RNA sequence: GAGUCGGCAAACAGACUUUGAUCCGGAGAUCUCUGAAUGGGGGAACCCACCUAGGAUAACCUAGGUAUCUUGUACUGAAUCCAUAGGUGCAAGAGGCGAACCAGGGGAACUGAAACAUCUAAGUACCCUGAGGAAAAGAAAUCAACCGAGAUUCCCUUAGUAGUGGCGAGCGAACGGGGAUUAGCCCUUAAGCUUCAUUGAUUUUAGCGGAACGCUCUGGAAAGUGCGGCCAUAGUGGGUGAUAGCCCCGUACGCGAAAGGAUCUUUGAAGUGAAAUCAAGUAGGACGGAGCACGAGAAACUUUGUCUGAACAUGGGGGGACCAUCCUCCAAGGCUAAAUACUACUGACUGACCGAUAGUGAACCAGUACCGUGAGGGAAAGGCGAAAAGAACCCCGGAGA
RNA sequence: AACCCACUCCCGUUGAAAAGGUAGGGGAUGACUUGUGGAUCGGAGUGAAAGGCUAAUCAAGCUCGGAGAUAGCUGGUUCUC
RNA sequence: AGUUGAGAAGCUUGCUGGAGGUAUCAGAAGUGCGAAUGCUGACAUGAGUAACGACAAUGGGUGUGAAAAACACCCACGCCGAAAGACCAAGGGUUCCUGCGCAACGUUAAUCGACGCAGGGUUAGUCGGUUCCUAAGGCGAGGCUGAAAAGCGUAGUCGA
């Protein structure tokens, strides 16, 4: 149904920051997908009116492109492939290295 | 130094207007060659 | 229009051809004027304008028969 | 919902029921035409909610 | 109707020159609906402020119309009472 | 099946829910005023109403109805004794719009002829009226020469040939061959076609699963340099920070329907075809015109505006003036699928097609802006980066640029 | 005199104006001038008649089709040897 | 920039550029512009030249402001007064009023504005409409006339 929720841990492929172990938080509409902890941005914004403030130079994460993380496996310690190989009362995502369900 | 138009509301609809053009039947043929052109206003 | 009531004639258009073929157009109309038929059953005149061609043909077939499937065309008389 | 108000609700008893959030949709527009509202949504709500009692007294 | 009631009304039209009429007369403008008579807005504020009302005037206003690229644009026109009470019950 | 509140558009608020929330398909309910617009009028998006029942307080509100014509149908009844016209009440159908296609009604001129009248252009442009998903046409009073062929429609030849033509410009057949397609029934009343009741098949409006890769270099970033391996009824698709069969969506394949939609077919019903009964003001004839390739020409044949007029299968009419002999068909009543023409709209593909002065007038909020009293005319306008990371902070300046 | 009209001179002609201006002129109770609303249209209207006017266009408007009308007539026709 | 061929032209490199290119030999062409009073955008010369829209007329002060011949107030001069003043009908369509501004507009500058952004602002038994009735004129059930479109017109109902 798709490959990816919001609660999996991932690691990145084919990027600024390859290997880096992650876990996504938000998944935006374009296959775009904001992992935690990687892909650091760092904005200039202005200190905000109406009685707020920004202040100064604030990091967060940006988006990367959903080619290029995986499902990470914990039992080879390497990125996999996953599929719906076993549907049986609902398509369960279920690797295809190893054709073991993924929780 | 009379121009060629002097304006009016009343001479305008009963001569260019919507039923003035749908009475007859010549009329009926510049609306909906007006219309499939696919202008917006058809009633000047 | 210039049509009649019984045999049903329109007029038709031709050349008027000259003596050096100088081809102009007219109209070619059929005869037809008003006329009175008495009838029996109804007992009253009945007017309606038919041609000359339409006259010898109540002469042939009869009123009543003629008055009978112009009605059963659905016609006016 | 709309199962409840199919569950034995009868032609009066939904008929007494339009005139209640009839007086619910006509404070929120006059808090909305002062300064006083802050729940947004309730005012999108009330307008989706006369809609289904009007389509349950035309299904019997 | 038992409906109806609940429509002619949208709501005050406080302003600068509704609040000091307000308080040196008895009348309140009101923002009505966009087609409504002289009567039916007459019963919706004796029924839904529960107050004598002696007359009402009303009037019309037309939308203003702004210029910017592509196209005009036309703001939506609506309706307006000042609904006159009597000298005591000041309305909420 | 886990995110969501359409787009230009973008922020900050308020929020909804693990299975039915957005999202996608089937069926329904609501559906303001205009418009054939249809209760009467109007300057289109406005005004004034009646009537019936049901409620409601000197002021109303729900629910329906209320146009003309064409048919049918009960009631009513003028001069007029009867009884027709006429007038009401009800039932059924029509009206309007749409690009091309088809059949009919009406029908030009420029231009060719190195001028121009007959003739061409041309029964073409345009204008009306019809109907259909196709229409029309069709079952021999037909062609052939003493041989024979047996409905129509369409393509390729006969052949630019015989003819026609101020015998000028030009216009132009048939007979016979080759193919596409393959039904003929009735006036003693028929196939067939409609509309429902029917039993199965066929797809159609949403979907689902869907094979196989690693290390190593340079680089901002590897799909690329290297070194290997695997998949295949899937290897020249798209896109991912640069060139990817094996990263992502897909593809070859396999399965898919509560419910509607049709298409073939089931076997019944109601119809209808349908005009009654083998064809009379009909064939033929005489002036005047058209259509036949055929511009009165030795001019046959079909048509109809005016005027006339037969034989009754021992009859009739055809075989290109006309006449005798032979051959071949049954006119004046009807019904018929297929091969065929077209695309405003759909979907799948495909390109020795275009790549923003090209391709639609229009990649951009285009029949818009603007120009006209109107009909009508009618433009110019694409590109930051892989990602907004779209420039906090300081100095000059009007506290700006 | 308002008002309608246009006889003379000069200025203007890329004008303030695709027909004016400043000075002077003619009619000014009538074959008058004018406001609103209607009627007549393309080989056709209107006309105290000049071939004048019919939306700054008139010896027969404007617009869309026939139509890429016809031109023995002008103008142009693109890299090398 | 160099260099090679009779020529059309070819070849190797310095910088800019940041993702596509086409030996060789055959095909298919919307296949090569200086000129058509050619077409559509850009930029010149004229030239910092003519003009800046009636020959009713302006001169000080005080203020604001980054900056006053033109803005506001003050004092004094001028000009229309059968209009250069008031008001109805058309017609227009928010130009009216107040905060905020001055890049563009306004034939110059602008703190000013009929100019931008944001709010505000039109109260009717008697005033004008609608409602009632008609003039010219329009449409016109039935009805006559007409190849078809359609034309004319009675009852009628619209039209100040
Ligand atoms: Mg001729
Ligand atoms: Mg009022
Ligand atoms: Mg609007
Ligand atoms: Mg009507
Ligand atoms: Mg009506
Ligand atoms: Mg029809
Ligand atoms: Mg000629
Ligand atoms: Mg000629
Ligand atoms: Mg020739
Ligand atoms: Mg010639
Ligand atoms: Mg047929
Ligand atoms: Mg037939
Ligand atoms: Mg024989
Ligand atoms: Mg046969
Ligand atoms: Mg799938
Ligand atoms: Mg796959
Ligand atoms: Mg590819
Ligand atoms: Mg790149
Ligand atoms: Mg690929
Ligand atoms: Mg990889
Ligand atoms: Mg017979
Ligand atoms: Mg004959
Ligand atoms: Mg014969
Ligand atoms: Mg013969
Ligand atoms: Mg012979
Ligand atoms: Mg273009
Ligand atoms: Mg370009
Ligand atoms: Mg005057
Ligand atoms: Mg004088
Ligand atoms: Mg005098
Ligand atoms: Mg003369
Ligand atoms: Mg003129
Ligand atoms: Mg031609
Ligand atoms: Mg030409
Ligand atoms: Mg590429
Ligand atoms: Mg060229
Ligand atoms: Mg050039
Ligand atoms: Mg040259
Ligand atoms: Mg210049
Ligand atoms: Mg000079
Ligand atoms: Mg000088
Ligand atoms: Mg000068
Ligand atoms: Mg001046
Ligand atoms: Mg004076
Ligand atoms: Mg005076
Ligand atoms: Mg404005
Ligand atoms: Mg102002
Ligand atoms: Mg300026
Ligand atoms: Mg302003
Ligand atoms: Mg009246
Ligand atoms: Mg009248
Ligand atoms: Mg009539
Ligand atoms: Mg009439």
């Amino acid at each position: 149904m798709q490959k990816i929720r919001r609660d999996d841990e991932v690691i990145v492929i084919a990027g600024k920051d390859k290997g880096k172990r992650g876990k996504v938080l938000k998944v935006l509409a374009d296959d775009r997908l904001v992992v935690g902890g990687v892909n650091l941005i760092k904005r200039h914004t202005k200190p905000n009116p109406m009685l707020g403030q920004q202040g100064g130079i604030v990091e967060k994460e940006a988006p990367l492109h959903v080619s290029n993380v995986a499902i990470f496996n914990t039992e080879t310690s390497k990125a996999d492939r996953v599929g719906f190989k076993v549907e049986d009362g609902k398509k369960i995502r279920v690797f295809k290295s190893t054709q073991k369900p993924v929780q | 130094m009379k121009r060629t138009f002097q304006p009016s509301t009343l001479k305008r609809a009963r001569v260019h207007g919507f039923r003035a053009r749908m009475a007859t039947k010549n009329g009926r043929q510049v609306l909906s060659r007006r219309r499939a052109k696919g202008r917006k206003r058809l009633t000047v | 229009s210039r049509v009649c009531q019984v045999t049903g004639k329109g007029p038709v258009t031709g050349n008027n051809i000259s003596h050096a073929h100088n081809k102009t157009r007219r109209r070619f109309l059929p005869n037809l004027q008003h006329h009175r038929f008495w009838v029996e059953s109804e007992k009253r005149f009945v007017r309606l304008r038919v041609s000359a061609k339409g006259m010898r043909i109540i002469d042939k077939r009869g009123i009543e028969a003629v008055l009978a499937d112009l009605r059963a065309r659905g016609e006016k008389f | 919902k709309a199962n409840e108000l199919r569950e034995e609700k009868s032609g009066p008893v939904t008929g007494n029921n339009i005139s209640h959030l009839l007086r619910d949709q006509f404070n929120l527009r006059m808090q909305k035409a002062t300064g006083q509202l802050g729940q947004s949504h309730l005012l999108s709500q009330v307008k989706r909610d006369i809609a289904r009692v009007k389509t349950v007294l035309n299904q019997q | 109707n038992q409906e109806r009631v609940f429509k002619v009304l949208l709501g005050p039209h406080i302003s600068e020159k509704a609040t000091g009429l307000a308080d040196g007369k008895s009348q309140f403008v009101f923002k009505v609906a966009t087609d409504a008579t002289k009567l039916e807005i007459k019963k919706a504020v004796e029924s839904l402020f529960s107050v004598k009302v002696q007359r009402v005037t009303t009037l019309n206003v037309k939308g203003k119309t702004k210029r910017t690229a592509r196209g005009l644009g036309k703001r939506n026109d609506w309706k307006k009472a000042y609904i006159a009470l009597q000298p005591g019950q000041d309305l909420d």
